[PDB]
């Protein structure tokens, strides 16, 4: 029943071959619908839930403004990220901004978060009181010291304990059938022998929702942490995922070994057995 | 909504 | 500088059965930097028919891309997923499996 929204942005500089790329997405839980490509035509924040699209004229032009402006300070940022480390023109860098607000079930405010990255390692995060700052390392530390002279915490406070709860708030009851769904997974595990003394088994999970999910396996009840493959939960495409775990086991030994599926849409979490 | 105040320059 | 290896993932939005519509997911997950060439393949060749997710990341900063066609599975055609990236020394090729 808990709840977020997060918008995530990525600017990726390109040495001798034009501005930045510049990438916006925002997102509901695992449930994305909103975005903006600086390559594509329309120059514009475009829907990508269904439950967005009755938002009005003001809406868009407002967030694809917000949007904008967000590209021209990560443009100005990759010109002084590289001033700050004495980097060349010779290479691509990248970074990267996320930012938002996590609600319980109840849809009260739990935590706000605003972090930046540069070449896929932390810069700078505002901390879980939102009034100071975690600089990563000493070019980091410049940048603290001039967003705390700009009082940039108290305008992200503002914005992350007010509008994006407020908004979120909106987005939960207007998309309520997308985003206040839950979707149990469908599980099963299958057996394929891989040589005439071992099979493998893996423990399936589909058609589930949110994406949060534990697979684990056990032999005798023992988890077989190192002993297990498990996959990056998956899209299905359709508002869906999908995960594996999966070991591979002496043949013979299958009934030792169980498979145990946890998520918030099971009324109970199950376990799988080869008996 | 993304946010309107506090995002500046690094 | 930091750099990731994608985590490749080929499988169907539903159970497979032969003739039968159905949509193909090439899943890319875990890697930086961002500029990934990912291409679906029938056959051996590169299918036109393809769209992908908007590039997002993780909570780590990893990025992933979702790779997607509508497809009709049958008993001969043998799909795979396409991808290089500066991680990878040559283009990576996995099979679709659907006995997983
Ligand atoms: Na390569």
């Amino acid at each position: 029943g808990s709840h977020s929204m997060r918008y995530f942005f990525t600017s990726v500089s390109r040495p001798g071959r034009g501005e930045p790329r510049f990438i916006a997405v925002g997102y509901v839980d695992d449930t994305q619908f909103v975005r903006f490509d600086s390559d594509a035509a329309s120059q514009r924040m475009e829907p990508r839930a269904p439950w967005i699209e009755q938002e009005g004229p003001e809406y868009w032009d407002g967030e694809t403004r917000k949007v904008k402006a967000h590209s021209q300070t990560h443009r100005v940022d990759l010109g002084t990220l590289r001033g700050y480390y004495n980097q060349s023109e010779a290479g691509s860098h990248t970074v990267q901004r996320m930012y938002g607000c996590d609600v319980g079930s109840d849809w009260r405010f739990l935590r706000g978060y605003h972090q930046y990255a540069y070449d896929g390692k932390d810069y700078i995060a505002l901390k879980e009181d939102l009034r100071s700052w975690t600089a990563a390392d000493m070019a980091a530390q410049t940048t603290k010291h001039k967003w705390e002279a700009a009082h940039v915490a108290e305008q992200l406070r503002a914005y992350l304990e007010g509008t994006c709860v407020e908004w979120l708030r909106r987005y939960l009851e207007n998309g309520k059938e997308t985003l206040q769904r839950t979707d149990a997974p469908k599980t099963h595990m299958t057996h394929h022998a891989v040589s005439d003394h071992e099979a493998t088994l893996r423990c399936w999970a589909l058609s589930f929702y949110p994406a949060e999910i534990t697979l684990t396996w056990q032999r005798d009840g023992e988890d077989q942490t190192q002993d297990t493959e498990l996959v990056e939960t998956r899209p299905a495409g359709d508002g869906t995922f999908q995960k594996w775990a999966a070991v591979v086991v002496p043949s013979g030994q299958e009934q030792r070994y169980t498979c145990h599926v946890q998520h918030e849409g099971l009324p109970k979490p199950l376990t799988l057995r080869w008996e | 909504e993304a946010a309107g105040i506090g995002i500046l320059t690094v | 500088m930091i750099q990731r290896t994608p985590k490749i993932q080929v499988y169907s939005r539903h159970p497979a059965e032969n003739g039968k519509s159905n949509f193909l997911n090439c899943y890319v997950s875990g890697f930086h930097p961002s500029d990934i060439e990912v291409d679906l393949l029938k056959n051996g060749e590169r299918i036109e028919k393809v769209e992908h997710s908007d590039l997002s990341f993780s909570k780590d900063w990893s990025f992933y891309l979702l790779y997607y066609t509508e497809f009709t599975p049958t008993e001969k055609d043998e799909y795979a997923c396409r991808v290089n990236h500066v991680t990878l020394s040559q283009p990576k090729i996995v099979k679709w499996d659907r006995d997983m």
